[PDB]
């Protein structure tokens, strides 16, 4: 198995996605419920940090990860308080030029 | 039906029996029903209707085996042989594959599959929980923990074989499952590395550090702290 | 109110009262005044065990008058002609009716009635049934079923009505149904049935709504009957709506991710051919394929004809309308028993918590199923308690024994007795690391192979293994005289595969094998020389010895329906065998292969066979040594005369004829195969009719030989066998029986272009494996 | 080297973690300390007279 051989047909591989426009109408102050039925349900999510709702992406191709963009939601109180990751901004790059 | 013997019941059961033990299945259950219809009236009829599941187990097929025990089950819900139904119901459903062309003594049993193990191991929950003392328990409960460790592997060599390929994002899952839900096995301290390891490889330092903490205040004392995971084989 | 003590019940036979007692929902020490006196006799009704009780209050002891259920002893079967007795006694067993089985009554009525309305169903009008009852032993019944069929239900008169615009002989020739007349008493092909009716009208408004014609509002069906019910009319009214012109499909709605100008490029159409409705299923069907890819499990299209008269023309808008894009949360696996569960994982496609892709999907299955290990695979698609994004894809597999051991034998048309033999396993009680056995004997070839592989070595996939062989051949045998030589193979090798593609996957092969070739009394021009250049002398005879470290470039793909009885698809496969420098006999020779297929009617199919293989020379040897030469004309080759009497023919000792053969092969094959329409459509024979050339070259000349030549002119160029892309034509049918214990092939054809010494065999035949 | 062996131990957690429970699945009370047995061939019940 060692020193792999120039076979170049490898399965490409997926993590998740979510719709661009979506993550525009995220606003703060958001309850559970109904920011699980308006972004969709997260892919990831840990029973260490209950409150971490992650959205990955990684077109992966035999363990190089080609291409990635993560959205993370912190919650308390059962409510939303903020947000970060590179996905709003692409996503506001990507709703600017589509529309 | 070609030979339609007068007999008495005795000399009936003596040679179903000493038929069985020649190896004879396909003869041997179209000479059990027939005293029974003869004589349902009778224990032999009874002990008929479990040999000729028994000897249903004995060969490859198995619906008609279920089909057996259900009947029994159904027809005689109190007779003192029950436990021997449940068990024989247990061993069936099991898919026990005796065969000497495929022995294979290591059995790890994490290849058969899920549904048959998670169906043997509901059929012997029930027999243990409707006789706790019977003429045979410790093997239902040396049989019942086999097949929950059996479920443990497979739900483990799952999780690894994503990690072959570079899904982390599924084996974070399936190993958050294994350790949230999969408790009492021997895949603990090996799911937690492998959700650490697949943590580290998404860029997510916080869940990394935080899992390894847990392992490490878990488990003070595994390679899995210095070596990072690796996949065997 | 009342109380429960100990209550007696009375008047059973073998029912077990403690079980009935067990059943009862009550026990002793309940108060029950009028609550459960119903609840009983429901639950006793119930699970079939009694059919009357009586139930009172009376001093704490309640009297229980039962009488019991009769007990269906065994069941009886005669009277079936068309069915099979077994068959309606399985299907009637599917209603229960087993071994004394509490019979019931109502069950029997409603088992008559089922398979007097199945009977119905099919070309029998006027059956009676006489379900008898008897009265055996104490409890035991017995229930015989007797079916008095009649002779059939041909159809007199098929007609239609409203057809102003088409012909009625078309229409009835269109139909998958005939009226008598002097070819259709056989197969009974007049037979009257309720879903093959179903089924040609379906086919007639398909055949009415692709030509153009909209709406084709089906007024009603009138059946007809005659006298006693035994002969029948058919009669049929229809209504047409004119032609149109469907040319301005559009396509409007919310397309998240997908662009809307790809799904446009995707609605192929033209305001031309006024339609073709089966053209507008399946850009449906494409369009629902591609929203669908993207991750749009749930998407529901819409679509309205928007229809304007005058102009005889329809629009079409799509109101396309997808969301709740679908994910794989987890995806299962049943029934994987005998085999690992990995090695299943390592297949199919869709990873896992990725966008549901059924174009993906589809090619798991097909890949899963191109394993050979499983016959039935399916991928339901189940939801889950948190329904928003979140499915299953459990998996469903049908274990089929795969490890066996192979033992056949069969008869050549010329050596006669031919063996096989070796223990054959596709899994090693784990992963696919196919190993496996054999060895094959015969009156001149003998070839034992011991082989393992090993389809996964890498992690995404790379086909090794090895193999070792003790191949050797010597046709020193009966009056076929094929050029005297003795050869004998020895030596394993190396194959490597390695999957360029998803589709195609070539697979690269070294191996060092050793050989030993041995000649006979005094040899032909062809063969001293080789033997005195590079073999060594004993006598009135020679040998050679060397070794033959050679590689192997190959590649093939397959795609027909079936192994046997082919359809739609074709074989296509390319070879190369070079032997490296560095030993002795340095040559090359590469070979094609194509097949091509063509279903041009539902009995008649076509093949287009063709190869082209070309061993040239190279290095150190000029020539090309005899014993890798190639074998012009045989069964396969030209189906036409004997084999090996292609390419040059020369004279050697006692005025006998032989035959080398040349590096320049080449052949077209063409035949119209299809199954017997005499009496059914068993899959068991298919007949054809041979049609096929052949070449075969070496590109020098031959004219001295032993003192004779057998040519007829004095300088005959044997570059090529006759004129200019030399071959010999033949023609003759082809008859094959498919039974497992070896295919027969009875192939008789007439030759074209017979020379006066071309070998003819107008007769051959195949029997076996002869591998 | 000191990987799995089987032991049999319960997750514990520092604070501030949410402890990931959720109940065991597949319960292994064994009945009560999952202990071993061994073999005897019961596959069979003649029952001519016991």
């Amino acid at each position: 198995r060692v020193s792999l051989f120039p076979s170049y047909k490898l399965k490409i591989i997926q993590g998740n996605e979510l719709e661009p426009r979506a993550v525009a109408a995220l606003r703060p102050g958001m309850t559970k419920d109904q920011v699980l039925l308006l972004l969709g349900s997260p892919i990831l999510r840990d029973a260490f940090h209950t409150d971490r709702w992650d959205y990955t992406f990684n077109t992966s191709r035999n363990g190089i990860i080609k291409e990635r963009s993560n959205l993370t939601v912190y919650f308390e109180n059962g409510v939303l308080v903020r947000t970060e990751g590179d996905a709003l901004q692409n996503a506001a790059e990507a709703l600017r030029a589509k529309q | 039906a070609q030979i339609t013997q007068d007999w008495s019941v005795e000399k009936l059961y003596a040679e179903a029996q000493d038929e069985l033990n020649s190896s004879n299945y396909t003869r041997a259950v179209k000479l059990y029903e027939i005293l029974e219809s003869r004589f349902p009236t009778s224990r032999h009829a009874r002990q008929s209707q479990l040999d000729t599941a028994y000897a249903y187990y004995k060969d490859d097929e198995k619906d008609k085996a279920l089909a057996a025990i259900e009947r029994f089950r159904r027809l005689h819900p109190q007779h003192p042989n029950m436990d021997y139904a449940l068990y024989l119901r247990g061993l069936v459903l099991f898919n026990e594959d005796q065969s000497f062309l495929n022995k294979l003594a290591s059995q790890d049993w994490s290849d058969r599959d899920p549904k048959a193990n998670r169906e043997a191991y509901q059929a012997f929950a029930e027999l243990v929980q409707r006789f706790p003392n019977s003429k045979y328990a410790a093997d239902a409960t040396a049989r019942m923990v086999k097949l929950v460790d059996a479920l443990g592997g497979n739900e483990m060599s799952v999780a690894r074989y994503y990690m072959k390929r570079g899904a982390y994002i599924a084996a974070a899952n399936r190993a958050k499952k294994i350790i949230g839900s999969y408790q009492n096995t021997r895949y603990v301290e090996e799911s937690l590395a492998i959700l650490e390891l697949a943590y580290k490889k998404l860029d997510k330092p916080q869940l990394a550090a935080d899992t390894r903490r847990v392992l490490e205040t878990n488990f003070p004392k595994s390679p899995f702290l210095t070596h990072a995971w690796q996949p065997d084989d | 109110d009342f109380t429960i003590q100990d209550i007696r019940v009375e008047g059973l036979q073998r029912t077990e009262p403690s079980t009935v007692f067990n059943y009862l929902p009550v026990k002793v020490g309940d108060t029950y005044n009028d609550t459960h006196g119903s609840a009983i006799i429901k639950s006793l009704y119930a699970t079939g065990f009694f059919d009357d009780v009586r139930v009172e209050t009376a001093d704490g002891q309640l009297l229980l008058t039962v009488i019991e259920r009769p007990t269906i002893g065994s069941l009886n079967i005669t009277g079936a002609k068309m069915l099979q007795n077994d068959a309606i006694k399985k299907n009637l067993e599917s209603f229960g009716l087993a071994q004394s089985q509490y019979f019931n009554q109502a069950t029997l009525n409603q088992a008559v009635a089922g398979l007097k309305e199945e009977y119905l169903g099919r070309g029998k009008l006027n059956i009676q049934i006489t379900p008898k009852v008897t009265k055996l032993a104490r409890n035991r019944v017995d229930i015989d079923i007797t079916i008095d069929e009649g002779k059939s239900a041909k159809i007199t008169d098929i007609e239609f009505e409203g057809n102003q615009v088409y012909s009625d002989r078309k229409l009835m020739r269109q139909m998958s149904l005939t009226e008598g007349g002097i070819w259709t008493w056989l197969t009974r092909s007049d037979r009257f049935d309720r879903q093959k009716f179903a089924q040609d009208m379906e086919k007639v408004t398909d055949f009415y709504q692709n030509n153009g014609y909209f709406d084709f509002r089906i007024l009603d069906t009138d059946i007809q009957t005659n006298e006693d019910k035994t002969r029948q009319t058919i009669k049929i009214t229809v209504h047409e709506g004119g032609r149109f012109r469907w040319g301005k499909v559009s396509i409007e709605g919310d397309t998240n991710e997908v662009p809307k100008a790809e799904l446009e490029k995707l609605l192929t159409m033209k305001p031309g051919k006024w339609y073709e409705r089966q053209q507008m299923t399946a850009v449906l069907g494409e369009i629902q394929n591609r929203m669908g890819s993207a991750g749009y499990a749930y998407s529901e299209i819409s679509v309205q004809p928007l229809p304007n008269a005058g102009t005889k023309t329809v629009d079409f808008v799509l109101h396309i309308e997808p969301g709740r894009k679908i994910y794989v949360n987890e995806i299962h696996i049943t029934g994987n028993n005998k085999t690992r569960d990995e090695v299943v994982r390592r297949e199919l496609r869709q990873m896992e918590s990725a966008p549901y892709d059924t174009s993906k999907l589809q090619r798991s299955k097909e890949r899963v199923e191109l394993l050979g290990y499983f016959d039935n695979v399916q991928f339901d698609a189940v939801p889950l308690a948190g329904t928003p994004d979140k499915v299953d894809l459990n998996m469903s597999l049908t274990e089929r024994s795969t490890g066996s051991l192979d033992l056949s034998a069969g008869w050549v048309q010329d050596t006669g007795l031919v063996m096989s033999a070796g223990v054959s396993q596709d899994n090693l009680f784990g992963t696919g690391k196919s190993a496996a056995l054999r060895a094959s004997r015969s009156k001149t070839t003998l070839n034992g192979s011991l082989s393992f592989t090993d389809p996964y070595f890498t992690a995404d996939g790379v086909s090794l293994g090895y193999d070792i062989y003790g191949k050797a051949f010597d046709p020193r045998k009966a009056s076929t005289s094929v050029k005297q030589y003795k050869t004998t193979t020895a030596g394993g090798g190396v194959r490597m595969g390695i999957p360029v593609t998803e589709y195609d996957r070539v697979n690269f092969g070294l191996a060092a094998e050793h050989l030993t070739v041995n000649t006979y009394n005094k040899a032909p021009k062809r063969y001293a020389d080789f033997i005195r250049k590079y073999g060594k002398t004993d006598g009135a005879d020679g040998s050679f010895k060397g070794l033959l470290y050679k590689g192997t470039v190959g590649w093939g793909r397959n795609k027909t329906d079936s192994a046997s009885w082919p359809t739609r698809g074709y074989l296509t496969g390319v070879n190369a065998e070079i032997a490296l420098p560095g030993s002795k006999l340095q040559y090359y020779s590469a070979t094609h292969n194509q097949t091509w297929f063509f279903p041009l009617s539902k009995t008649f199919t076509l093949m287009l066979g063709g190869e082209v293989g070309i061993a040239g020379g190279y290095g150190r040897t000029k020539e090309i040594p005899f014993f890798e030469n190639f074998y012009g004309g045989g069964l396969g080759s030209v189906r036409g005369y004997e084999s090996g009497t292609l390419g040059p023919k020369v004279y050697d000792e006692y005025g006998e004829k032989i035959s080398y053969g040349g590096n320049k092969k080449a052949n077209v094959s063409a035949e119209l195969l299809f199954p017997m329409p005499g009496a059914k459509d068993a899959r068991t024979v298919r007949l054809s009719l041979f049609a096929d050339a052949g070449s075969v070259w070496d590109g020098r000349t031959y004219t001295a030989a032993e003192n004779g030549n057998n040519k007829s002119v004095y300088s005959e160029n044997a570059h090529k066998s006759t004129f200019t892309n030399e071959l010999r034509y033949s023609a003759g049918g082809a008859v094959t029986w498919l039974s497992p214990l070896g295919p027969m092939k009875f192939s008789y054809a007439y030759p074209l272009k017979k020379k006066p010494e071309d070998e003819i065999q107008r007769f051959q035949f195949q029997l076996g494996t002869t591998f | 080297y000191q990987s799995r062996s089987h032991r049999l131990i319960k997750l514990e957690v520092p604070p501030d973690l949410n402890n990931p429970d959720q109940g065991n699945l597949y319960r292994l009370p064994a009945g009560s300390g999952a202990v071993r047995a061994s073999d005897l061939e019961k596959r069979r019940t003649p029952a001519v007279q016991q």
